[PDB]
């Protein structure tokens, strides 16, 4: 977020962007193909589809080729854990079964 | 069209596909929103849950995802306008509506492609004939067999009223499914008592469906218990109660639940200075010391309570109160948990119409539909207090009402009026709860008036909604008879009657006896009511 | 009835079958009967209100099946819900004469059947129209059926010294119907009485009696009585015993709850199915002489009913009759060797008049291995009557 | 290492269910399971186990040590030992939390058994502390916890070994 | 390798990898051959229809062999840049026959961590400062892996005079076996070959 990349030197900024980068390369090369993020899967997996709540307006979310969730705040939408994992993360949605 | 089997042509089709709910503000409504959830969660359909308010949000959550769905579900709502017409729908598309309001519209009833009612068949559904509603001498008839066509119509849309609840269709679903668990029975109850506390449907309607669900009781009751196996105190278990009709008596006094219950503040007249005494008198008359009678009731001594039903029982009917039962259901888990259906939906429903600003209306939503889910039971705890508060309010603001004199017989109907700044307004702001205020107002002034006259007549209320655009929420209720089927006309007698002035009235809510209304109008809205009514 | 428990008990299975389970209760609070699958796939759980006290119960992939005794206000009646129909009335209902009571019922594919206590049996359609009467040969006891086959045992006499005097009526109610087994006594053990009746999945009719002996109706050995297992080698103990539900031909399975010091499984909590295979009594069964033909004859006794059923006219599943006989002339193959290398001939070909035209060509090979000429010699003999013999 | 990793590792043990569907035989990396057949009882894993039973597709049998007399003789003999007594599972109170909450329904007694595994939890996590203040107050440098499990450890090691830690490097200080 | 026991392994090396305090020695060929048997059966999975029973059942036991892989490759990761430049001297000075502490993909992001900390230390201060003192040797200002840290252990091997050294004095030295099953609380530096042959279990 920006409030805290002012907090960030200029030179901070770019030792973090040469790791993202490194860590980027060395995620895509543990696979045979488009690697592994290992960013993901970070608590053991209980149900593979999770109930989640919009807490942000977003905009749109692809889960399939075809297919999007409008992420519109209040609204509730039941979709799979590994797909809604980065978003619970970074507060945009709610896991909301206990 | 009507669908004829829930499992076969909606939930076997909708089983595959993303599906999009859009369900109302009412506690029958997430009651059949928690047990659909349930199954779709069993069978990991992708659906997305919209609550929604009124119409216009309706419409307008529909021109969002109209693009990216193609099912649709409508709970509590859509089955008694055109919503074709509301809508603008592509032609495509599906929308499966279970709904309670009734008459069914006649473009819903025949459309055969594109609407699908999860109704029940056998509910009070009379449709007139297709040849009747759609289609020189040749004209002459034409023309004589529209005239024909306005009075059928007229006399099929007149009186609205409600069916079986939406949350007994679900479990019917469920059960057909044979995936419905005892906490989706428990949501039917719900759902039913919902019904009954807000006086949508008839007492023998409700001992009908009460008669229904007592079955699926005994049923879950014996899946896995009997007279000498038994369960954990960790599981849940249902049973028939035979029960009192005070409100919330077990979460506090006996004293509050007399005062704030609407059948015995009616009767005792509590609202007026003397009716306190009528109050002590029924408590002497019982012998209960009054001490035991303003403790809370689970503080109350025990040897007071194991026979008070029908102490109760007793003493209401030498005091004339001869219905103080009422057939019901409780649910107990856990060594502490005891609900009754009638505290499960106080406390939903206060949850829904909280007078809390911080937030918002769906915000209010989603705390009430968490709070029926048992890892939820701080927020459900937190609504019967915020319910407690309600009931409190709505006393006082009766007690105002009356001792004001605000009710007046404007002929052919009793009308009231609350004013901007006076207390609880704010709360009473949200239509659902001023259909409850005015329910509970109009049984108080039955009670309270000796004329005669004034005991058979329906009531208007009117109530401050906006300044920033200067409106007024108004509803109508029907007459408080014994007799009475739970059937009003003020739906369509209100739109005659903005047609007729060519009012400024707003038709948002999903009740066609509740609209918004702008403040200046109002006049020449009621003398329209009064020369309509006649 | 088949997998029902005593009437005395205030809960209780009416029955407990391959298809599902019915429960009833008569308790405070109500009186009702609980139908369930064991499949859930096949129709929803049902309640029904037991006002009336239906008290024999049977269930089938189709229908349910209900009826109770009279009384001096109402008779006997016999109840059903096909819940399979298409039609909107899944219900049916029969009265039956005055001081005449239902004593046994059953069901079967198409039609359902009561055994009465006037010595009467009626056979109706599954829509409710009735089909033929005839009379018992003697108090009934039980019946059972499966397709077209109807199975019925009823008292002949009066027993001596601990023993039961019963008998079988077998009908066969197809495209030709007869009469398979007229009034034949059935065999049991020894000072016990009949526990179980009812068909096996694939087809064939089979019996438990009170000891523990289940034995079926070998139609490979002109409809006689061939006692499969015990149940007591399994289980162990004088009162602890095996509770039957059902039989399966292929895949061999007895199932059967095991019961602690009673007759019969509480209904609470669920117990669980135990399955069973199967072993027959035969003689010098620690050998490998004794295994082989021990599986040789239990998958001929078995495998039997694909030919009853090409008999009877159905379609059948002719990989079960390749694997079958492949594996009848596998170990028949295996132990002509090995007994060709023991140096024996004569039971080689004794075992080798079972095997067909090819397998004798090729085990001439087997007895070629090692050089035993003189039962070369006689398989090609027998190669040669075989030959006679199409 | 997390009690939820724990869970994980404790979800893998097999349980007995009763499917209420057909299916046939599925051939998981970790090693095939089934068919599964209504009615009759097949052995699975206990994640598999619990998910068909919040998806309504299966009743779960206890195990075999999920019975009133066992637990109650094992826990009498748990308090009356010194030392941690070997456990009727590697993972016996995961799989109580786990049968327990999800399978109440299915498995009779379960406030007894929930109460009796209780006893037997806080039996050896006191056996545990007393270990603990041994070692460190006799100045340890090894100790042998054989039948403790995976769970009783993680709810202590932690802090124990980083005690441990400080230890040796207090009583080492003067080394060189 | 039956893929049952490939995935034992696994869960083996998580494990251990949890609770030394070094960077163990790495198992390239359970990582290689856990992602082949993902991506084959994600393969098998996208072939199947939808609402089938046995799909899913396959999708969750992925995700848990997905979820013990990461965890895995996570924490190998944390080691990696929380003793860069110890692991980068450990693999320089590496003879002939022993496995490395690094597989390629973890070694080339060690030097390329190595590399852009150095060039981040320089360019903010470290080129401001006076002449001689401009070099920091990272090989010093990085902490080591503490080896002497406490560890509990199952033991799979029955091993044989296993030396403990309370402290300082070695009169107090003293040996003890190690019976199959058993479960110890021990120093790891006196059982570090054991966790790298396997006969041991950390806990």
């Amino acid at each position: 977020p920006n409030a805290l990349r002012f907090h960030m030197a200029a030179e901070e900024m770019e030792w973090f962007n040469n790791y993202k980068r490194s860590l980027a390369t060395y995620m895509r090369s543990l696979g045979g193909d488009e690697g592994l993020d290992i960013t993901q899967d970070m608590k053991p997996p209980k149900s593979l589809y999770i109930e989640v709540r919009c807490l942000k307006d977003y905009g749109e979310f692809e889960v399939d080729d075809g297919t999007s969730v409008l992420l519109k705040k209040n609204s509730q939408h039941f979709l799979p854990r590994w797909k809604c994992e980065q978003l619970i993360r970074q507060g945009v949605l709610e896991h909301i079964l206990s | 069209m009507f669908v004829s089997d829930f499992r076969k042509e909606f939930y076997e089709v909708v089983q595959s596909q993303r599906v999009l709910l859009f369900v109302a503000s009412d506690v029958d409504a997430l009651c059949a929103c928690k047990i659909l959830q349930a199954l779709f969660q069993c069978d990991h359909v992708q659906y997305t849950l919209v609550p929604v308010s009124g119409w216009q949000e309706l419409e307008t959550a529909f021109l969002e995802h109209k693009e990216q769905f193609h099912y649709f579900i409508l709970i509590n709502c859509g089955a008694n306008v055109d919503l074709l017409d509301i809508l603008q729908p592509d032609e495509d598309t599906i929308f499966f509506v279970c709904d309670t309001h009734r008459p069914v519209n006649v473009v819903n009833v025949y459309n055969d492609t594109q609407i699908k009612l999860l109704i029940k068949q056998d509910d009070d559904l009379e449709v007139p004939a297709y040849e009747d509603i759609f289609r020189t001498m040749r004209r002459r008839q034409r023309r004589e067999w529209e005239a024909r066509r306005r009075d059928i119509l007229f006399d099929y849309e007149q009186y609205e009223y409600h069916g079986t609840s939406s949350a007994m269709v679900m479990f019917e679903l469920a059960w057909m499914l044979s995936k419905d668990l005892n906490d989706m029975l428990w949501w039917a109850i719900v759902g039913l008592t919902d019904q009954w506390v807000q006086d949508k449907i008839t007492q023998m309607k409700y001992v009908t469906d009460v008669g229904v669900l007592q079955r699926h009781v005994s049923r879950h009751n014996h899946r896995n218990e009997d007279e000498e196996n038994t369960l954990s105190v960790d599981c849940t278990r249902i049973s028939f109660e035979y029960d009192l009709r005070l409100v919330l008596y077990q979460h506090w006094s006996l004293h509050d639940s007399l005062c704030n219950t609407s059948y015995t503040a009616a009767r005792f007249k509590l609202w007026s200075v003397h009716g306190q005494k009528r109050l002590q008198e029924f408590l002497a008359d019982m012998g209960l010391p009054l001490k035991q009678v303003k403790q809370k009731f689970q503080a109350m001594d025990i040897s007071l309570k194991e026979n008070l039903r029908e102490m109760i029982e007793e003493s209401a009917n030498k005091f004339g109160m001869k219905d103080m039962r009422v057939q019901t259901f409780s649910i107990h888990f856990g060594f502490k948990h005891k609900f009754l259906a009638s505290d499960v939906v106080f406390a939903t429903m206060s949850l829904m119409e909280s007078p809390e600003k911080d937030g918002s209306g769906t915000d209010h939503f989603i705390q009430a539909l968490d709070s029926l889910s048992r890892s939820n039971l701080d927020k459900l705890y937190h609504g019967l207090e915020l319910a407690k508060k309600q009931l409190r309010a709505t006393q006082q603001t009766i007690a105002s009402c009356l001792c004001t004199n605000l009710v007046i017989s404007q002929g052919p109907f009793l009308y009231c009026s609350l004013m901007e700044g006076t207390p609880d307004v704010m709360l009473f702001s949200r239509p659902a709860s001023l259909s409850l205020l005015s329910k509970h107002l109009l049984k108080s002034f039955v009670c309270s008036t000796k004329n005669r006259r004034c005991k058979l007549l329906p009531l208007v209320m009117a109530a401050p909604l906006s300044m920033e655009h200067g409106t007024v929420t108004v509803v109508g209720i029907p007459p408080e008879t014994d007799s009475s089927d739970r059937k009003n006309f003020f739906g369509r007698a209100f739109e005659k009657a903005a047609e007729s002035t060519s009012s400024r009235m707003l038709h948002n809510h999903f009740d066609l006896s509740v609209i918004e209304l702008k403040a200046e109008d109002r006049s020449k809205f009621l003398d329209a009511l009064i020369s309509l009514l006649s | 009835q088949s997998g029902s428990t005593p009437l005395h008990l205030t809960h209780r299975f009416m029955v407990w079958n391959s298809i599902g389970i019915i429960r009833c209760y008569n308790d405070e609070q109500d009186n009702a009967i609980d139908v369930e699958f064991h499949d859930t796939s096949i129709h929803h759980a049902t309640h029904l209100s037991n006002t009336l006290n239906y008290t024999i119960a049977d269930l089938s992939h189709e229908a349910i099946l209900l009826a109770c005794e009279s009384t001096d206000e109402l008779a006997s009646k016999l109840h059903c819900l096909h819940f399979s129909s298409w039609d909107s009335s899944k219900e049916w209902i029969i009265d039956l004469p005055q001081n005449e009571d239902i004593e046994a019922i059953c069901l079967g594919q198409g039609w359902a059947a009561a055994a009465t206590s006037a010595l009467l049996l009626r056979l109706f359609t599954i829509g409710g129209v009735q089909k033929e009467v005839f009379s018992l040969a003697g108090p009934v006891v039980s019946m059972a059926g499966h397709g077209e086959q109807l199975f019925i045992v009823y008292h002949r006499g009066t027993g001596f010294d601990g023993d039961q005097c019963l008998g079988v009526q077998l009908l066969e109610l197809g495209k030709k119907k007869k009469q398979i087994l007229h009034g034949d006594p059935l065999p049991l053990t020894r000072k016990s009485y009949l526990a179980w009746i009812g068909f096996s999945a694939e087809g064939t009719p089979c019996y438990v009696d009170s000891e523990g002996i289940v034995r079926m109706l070998n139609r490979g050995l002109g409809n006689t009585w061939t006692p499969i297992c015990n149940t007591r080698e399994h289980c162990k103990g004088k009162s602890d015993h095996y509770w039957v539900v059902g039989i399966h031909e292929n895949p061999q399975q007895l199932r059967c709850i095991p019961c602690k010091g009673s007759r019969f499984p509480p209904t609470l909590p669920r117990p669980a199915v135990a399955i069973l295979s199967f072993k027959l009594p035969y003689c010098q069964i620690a050998t490998e002489k004794g295994q082989m033909e021990e599986q040789f004859w239990r998958s001929v006794i078995f495998h039997n009913h694909l030919d009853y059923l090409a008999k009877n006219g159905y379609e059948y599943e002719e990989s079960t009759k390749n694997q079958a006989t492949k594996e009848q002339q596998e170990l028949l193959m295996k132990m002509l060797a090995l007994s060709c290398k023991l140096e024996r001939e004569f039971r080689c070909v004794e075992l080798a008049d079972l095997m067909t035209q090819n397998a004798v060509n090729l085990a001439i090979k087997y007895a070629s291995r090692s050089r035993k000429l003189i039962l070369a010699q006689k398989l090609s003999e027998l190669a040669v009557e075989k030959a006679a013999e199409l | 290492m997390d009690a939820a990793e724990v869970e994980f590792l404790a979800e893998k043990e097999l349980v007995t269910i009763i499917p209420n569907f057909s299916l046939d035989k599925i051939y998981l990396i970790g090693g095939d399971l089934g068919p599964f057949n209504p009615g009759l009882p097949v052995e699975v894993p206990l994640w598999l186990a619990i998910n068909l039973k919040q998806r309504q597709k299966c009743r779960l049998l206890p195990p075999e040590w999920m019975d009133v007399e066992k637990l109650e003789k094992m826990r009498d003999h748990e308090r009356k030992e010194e030392t941690f007594t070997p456990m009727p599972s590697p993972y016996y109170m995961e799989l109580t939390k786990l049968l327990l909450n999800h399978a109440s329904d299915n498995i009779p007694k379960a406030d007894e058994i929930r109460t009796l595994v209780k006893d037997m939890w806080d039996t050896r996590i006191a056996k545990l502390r007393v270990s603990a203040d041994s070692f460190v107050r006799q100045q340890e440098a090894h100790a042998k916890l054989d039948n403790l499990t995976l769970m009783e450890i993680n709810t202590s090691g932690t802090f124990l070994t980083q005690a441990l830690n400080h230890m040796y490097k207090l009583r080492t200080n003067l080394q060189p | 390798l039956t893929p049952a026991e490939l995935i034992e392994r696994l869960e083996q090396a998580w494990m251990n990898e949890k609770f030394a305090p070094e960077l163990l020695e790495s198992k390239p060929e359970i990582v290689e051959c856990v992602m082949e048997q993902l991506e084959h059966m994600e393969e098998n999975l996208r072939r199947a229809k939808r609402e089938d029973l046995k799909v899913s059942i396959h999708q969750m036991e992925m995700e848990r062999i997905r979820y013990v892989l990461s965890s895995y490759l996570r924490c190998r990761l944390m080691k990696i840049e929380k003793f860069f430049p110890h692991v980068l001297e450990k693999e320089k000075t590496r003879p002939e026959g022993e496995p490395s502490s690094l597989s390629p993909e973890e070694l080339a992001f060690a030097r390329e961590f190595m590399a852009n900390t150095e060039s981040y230390l320089k360019n903010v201060a470290l080129k401001h400062m006076p002449p001689n003192l401009q070099k920091v040797d990272l090989f010093r200002a990085v902490p080591k892996p503490d080896l002497d840290s406490y560890v509990f252990l199952r033991v799979r091997e029955r091993q044989e005079n296993i030396l403990v050294e309370p402290d300082t004095d070695e009169q107090r030295d003293y040996v003890i076996d190690l019976e199959k099953g058993s479960q110890h609380l021990i120093r790891y530096k006196t059982i570090a070959p054991l966790v790298a042959s396997g006969a041991v279990q950390l806990i």
